[PDB]
RNA sequence: CAUUAGCUAGUUGGUAAGGUAACGGCUUACCAAGGCAACGAUGCAUAGCCGACCUGAGAGGGUGAUCGGCCACACUGGAAC
RNA sequence: UACCUAAUCAGAAAGCCACGGCUAACUACGUGCCAGCAGCCGCGGUAAUACGUAGGUGGCAAGCGUUAUCCGGAAUUAUUGGGCGUAAAGCGCGCGUAGGCGGUUUUUUAAGUCUGAUGUGAAAGCCCACGGCUCAACCGUGGAGGGUCAUUGGAAACUGGAA
């Protein structure tokens, strides 16, 4: 179904990722629905992550299901926490 | 013309007829059909090796070769350089470029290529005319 | 037959200016009246006289020449023609001779020049080039 | 070093002294070659445009398609195209090192940058074409601070251009200012290379 | 001092009973690189003397070229016969983007930044005449404001 | 939402419950810029065929009716 | 491309019925003769389309490799589960 | 495996094309309208800077030339931006249909025209700025730009519609 996942945007051995809401059947670097934020795992020390809040909580309420590491990224901003608070 | 005449009859530019037509055509042996390819070079078989008299202002015996290319096309090609080892049934590589004097020769045989030796005594200009670096 | 009365007006000015006639007359029109008064305010011609006859009154134009009989008007060019009309936005208003000449533009604010037309930020029909 | 050739024959074919400040055009100020000693013919427009381009290219030791690439970057910047082009050449790391006074010429300064004796901003920058920005620090590698060649030229350099603050102690530079047309080489007509590339 | 540039040297002929009396004609443009340029031609029996006549011919008639910071005040197209030269003023750092005989004429005047194109015959003499024609039709802001009874600021 | 509306002229009423409406509009030339008149014929439905050849009528689109018609007759304003 | 001028007969409209996720000649009967076309019907040849790429001062001209969106195809041709 | 640190060696690391004018670079020898060169102008017929070679020169350089195809130069389809007396071009001449264009004033409308506001013109691309790879290529961010676009106000001189 609808998945919040990462799209590779990096060169050889220098990956950059966008946090994107996309259909599961779509290709990894192909068709998408919405861009949510970015994820850079090769920055200085801590991997710098950028996430929007309004759209991210909008898609989660609509049934979008984060992958294993988008869950981590949404947790480091407390997004999964505030999603849990609104039961 | 007037603008209305231009609207009804838009301007028509002239078509460009390209030299070396036999390099622009391919062949399909399965369908027995001619195609469009735009090849840099074509490979053929020498069906006749001889010498041609040049145009009237000039006077020199020029070597040439009747080449049937990969297509079913029979063209005449120049042989640059001094000495050549080509007789009948010699596979050659033919590029573009015509000879001004020779009427009916619109191509050049590439020296130093498949079954075509270079110029024996060439020492400056070895990229053209074939032949490797002496010593 | 007559198709562009305005192009006739500019050609009348062009032909009279070439032989340095001091004055000319042409059948008047509201738009041809405004063009004359634009050229007066911009300093291309000396005076505009509009005479009331019964039918299509007469527009008398007094041309201006300089010290050494230097024709003040150098050229006239109709831009918008009946066979092909020209309209311009306020952003792409042309600069005749880098501002050394005026372009007559008919906008919603009346027949005006190209300089202050960019001031009102309005566009219209590019009537003619005067330099 | 790309050229690696005779720096006199180039300055003899050209009209400027390139590197050496006069030592090359003293006994034979004419062109090199068999026909050098005899009289020189006149130069056409193209010959003069090409000559001036070769003057500035061989002065900095750069090759074409990198001289041209740098020229392309210059046109992007605001101002005169010719001025920003020569400013950018004066901002090259290999040229800044020589103009700082660390080496005694252009080619040697290149081998100092190339072999990694510079450590721009404290970090090894071994690219001769690095573009130095105002407000940087061109130091010398600690293990290379006891180089006889470096210290042989640190005192004979004397004049340092105003857009470069040079410290004789600690072997450091600053690049305080953007060079103006005045500080740039005055033997080069910038307007003649701009016209060459527009041809 | 007026710097001179030889534009072209042409060997002409007059057929006589003996045959082909050959002469030489020289086209020379003179200028001062300050806004005074002129052209002239002269025919002699030898090349070096045809230049001197052309130089003297050119120094007589000089055209004052108005200019603002080495560029023309505005855009103009000079015409003479089949020759036509379009001339667009350019930015301070542009340079002289001109062709053949047009390039010499503008360089010998105080023009250093222009965009131009020869929209006509490439015959050198008519190219020069066309180039000069545009330079005399040129108008500066001061004259235009004076002619229209307005201030320079009122024009803009 | 809103379905598009066109105003044209009746050029054919030889079929029952169907008329042909000629909606003439203007299209400028891409290169030369002159506006050229071009016309498009629309086949419209009218259960009570009160439209007669020569009437200017009001046309609004709808779901596909028959192989060609996609429009219905909204308003008839001329008499001719 | 006009040295391709007249093209169609479910064709074009209507009335019923059927069946389609759904409107609809989509199909079938019966009515009427209709419908498109020099604003290029039809026919022939060529071609995947686009974002985009090359060139040019611009207007334009050429192109549709790699990357992304859409389409179509899976030895050739039919069919359904 | 990047990468860094120690020793060691100038040692293992340049060729291609041009040099008659366009078009930067000229001499000598061999040949003698031959052999050959050539994109065009053209060269070569015992004293070729045009052929082959040798020196020198010049242009680039891990590349250099040739060929194939596109745009430019070509204003040589001219909308920007061409013409038709003699260079190519006014139909042999009327009557006329579609179409194209159309005299002056007033009122109205608002299709064109102009000026806003929304929605969209995906992303990646071009340009600008900024940041990260030692620089650059490259990468990533932020703008910009891109439509005969759709909806909806406002203006009414011009073109269009009505009186």
């Amino acid at each position: 179904a609808v998945k919040i996942r990462l799209t590779r945007l990096g060169s050889k051995r220098n990956p950059f990722y966008r946090i994107v809401v996309a259909d599961a059947r779509s290709p990894r670097d192909g068709r998408i629905i919405e861009q949510i934020g970015t994820y850079n795992p090769t920055s200085a020390n801590a991997p710098e992550i950028k996430v929007d809040e309004a759209l991210a909580l909008k898609w989660l309420n609509d049934g979008a299901k984060p992958t294993d590491t988008v869950h981590n990224i949404l947790s480091k901003e407390g997004i999964m926490k505030k999603f849990d608070e609104q039961k | 013309p007037t603008i209305n005449q231009l609207v009804r009859k838009p301007r028509q530019s002239k078509i460009k007829k390209s030299d070396s037509p036999a390099l622009n055509k391919g062949f399909n042996s399965k369908k027995k059909k001619f195609t469009d390819l735009n090849s840099p070079q074509k490979r053929g078989v020498c069906t006749r090796v001889g010498t041609m008299t040049p145009k009237k202002p000039n006077s020199a015996l020029r070597k040439y070769a009747r080449v049937r290319l990969s297509n079913n096309i029979e063209i005449n090609a120049y042989i640059p350089g001094i000495g050549h080892n080509l007789q009948e049934h010699s596979v050659v590589l033919v590029r573009g470029g015509r000879v001004k004097d020779l009427p009916g020769v619109r191509y050049h045989i590439v020296r130093g290529a498949l079954d075509t030796s270079g110029v024996d005594g060439r020492r400056q200009g070895r990229s053209l005319y074939g032949t490797k670096k002496p010593k | 037959t007559m198709t562009d009365p305005i192009a006739d007006m500019l050609t009348r000015v062009r032909n009279a200016n070439m032989v340095r006639h001091e004055k000319l007359e042409l059948p008047a029109s509201n738009i041809k009246k405004e063009i004359a008064e634009i050229l007066k305010s911009e300093g291309f011609i000396k005076n505009v006289e509009y005479v009331e006859d019964d039918k299509q009154g007469v527009l008398r134009l007094f041309l201006k020449y300089g010290q050494n009989d230097e024709r003040v008007i150098t050229g006239l060019k109709r831009i918008s023609k009946p066979g092909l009309r020209v309209y311009a936005k306020a952003s792409e208003m042309p600069k005749v001779l880098n501002g050394l000449g005026i372009a007559l533009v008919s906008t919603s604010e009346g027949v005006i020049t190209d300089k202050e037309a960019r001031k009102r930020n309005v566009g219209g029909e590019i009537i003619a080039y005067v330099w | 070093a790309r050229f690696r050739g005779s720096n006199w024959k180039k300055s003899r074919r050209l009209g400027i002294s390139l590197s050496g400040t006069g030592k090359e055009l003293e006994k034979r100020p004419y062109a090199p070659g068999q026909h050098g000693p005899n009289q020189r013919k006149k130069l056409s427009e193209y010959g003069l445009q090409l000559r001036e381009k070769q003057k500035l290219r061989y002065l900095y030791g750069m090759t074409e398609r990198q001289f041209r690439n740098t020229f392309d970057i210059a046109g992007k910047k605001f101002g005169v195209h010719g001025e920003n082009f020569m400013i950018l050449l004066a901002s090259r790391l290999d040229a800044v090192v020589y103009s700082l006074g660390l080496a005694r010429t252009r080619r040697q300064a290149r081998q100092l940058v190339n072999h990694g004796h510079i450590l721009v901003d404290g970090k090894r920058v071994d690219i001769p074409s690095y573009s130095v920005k105002p407000g940087q620090t061109i130091s010398v590698r600690e293990k290379s601070q006891k180089l006889n060649i470096i210290v042989e030229s640190v005192e004979i350099n004397n004049f340092v251009p105003e857009y470069l603050n040079f410290d004789a102690d600690s072997l450091t530079g600053t690049f305080v200012r953007l060079p103006e047309r005045s500080e740039l080489p005055a033997e080069i007509n910038e307007q003649l290379i701009v016209e060459y590339y527009s041809r | 001092e007026f710097e001179e540039r030889v534009v072209t040297i042409n060997r002409v002929a007059k057929v006589v009973k003996g045959g082909r009396r050959f002469r030489f004609t020289a086209l020379v443009v003179v200028g001062d690189k300050n806004g005074r340029v002129g052209f002239g031609t002269g025919k002699a029996q030898e090349v070096p003397e045809a230049i001197k006549k052309a130089v003297e011919a050119a120094k007589k008639d000089l055209v004052v070229v108005p200019r603002v910071e080495g560029t023309t005040p505005h855009t103009i197209t000079g015409r003479y016969g089949s020759g036509s030269v379009f001339m667009k003023p350019a930015a301070p750092g542009t340079g002289v983007i001109a062709g053949g005989p047009v390039r010499a004429v503008l360089e010998l005047a105080g023009i250093t930044d222009i965009l131009s194109k020869s929209l006509g015959s490439n015959t050198p003499i008519n190219m020069v005449r066309a180039t000069i024609d545009g330079l005399q039709n040129l108008k500066n802001a001061e004259d235009v404001a004076k002619l229209r009874g307005k201030t320079v600021e009122e024009l803009y | 939402n809103d379905r598009k509306v066109y105003v044209g002229k009746v050029v054919s009423d030889k079929m029952d419950k169907t008329i042909t409406v000629l909606v003439e509009t203007y299209k400028t030339h891409k290169l030369y810029g002159k506006r050229v008149k071009y016309s498009k014929k629309y086949k419209t439905h009218d259960e009570n065929n009160s439209a007669k050849l020569g009437d200017i009528v009001k046309i609004q689109e709808t779901r596909p009716l028959s192989a060609t018609k996609r429009f219905r007759l909204v308003e008839i304003v001329e008499e001719s």
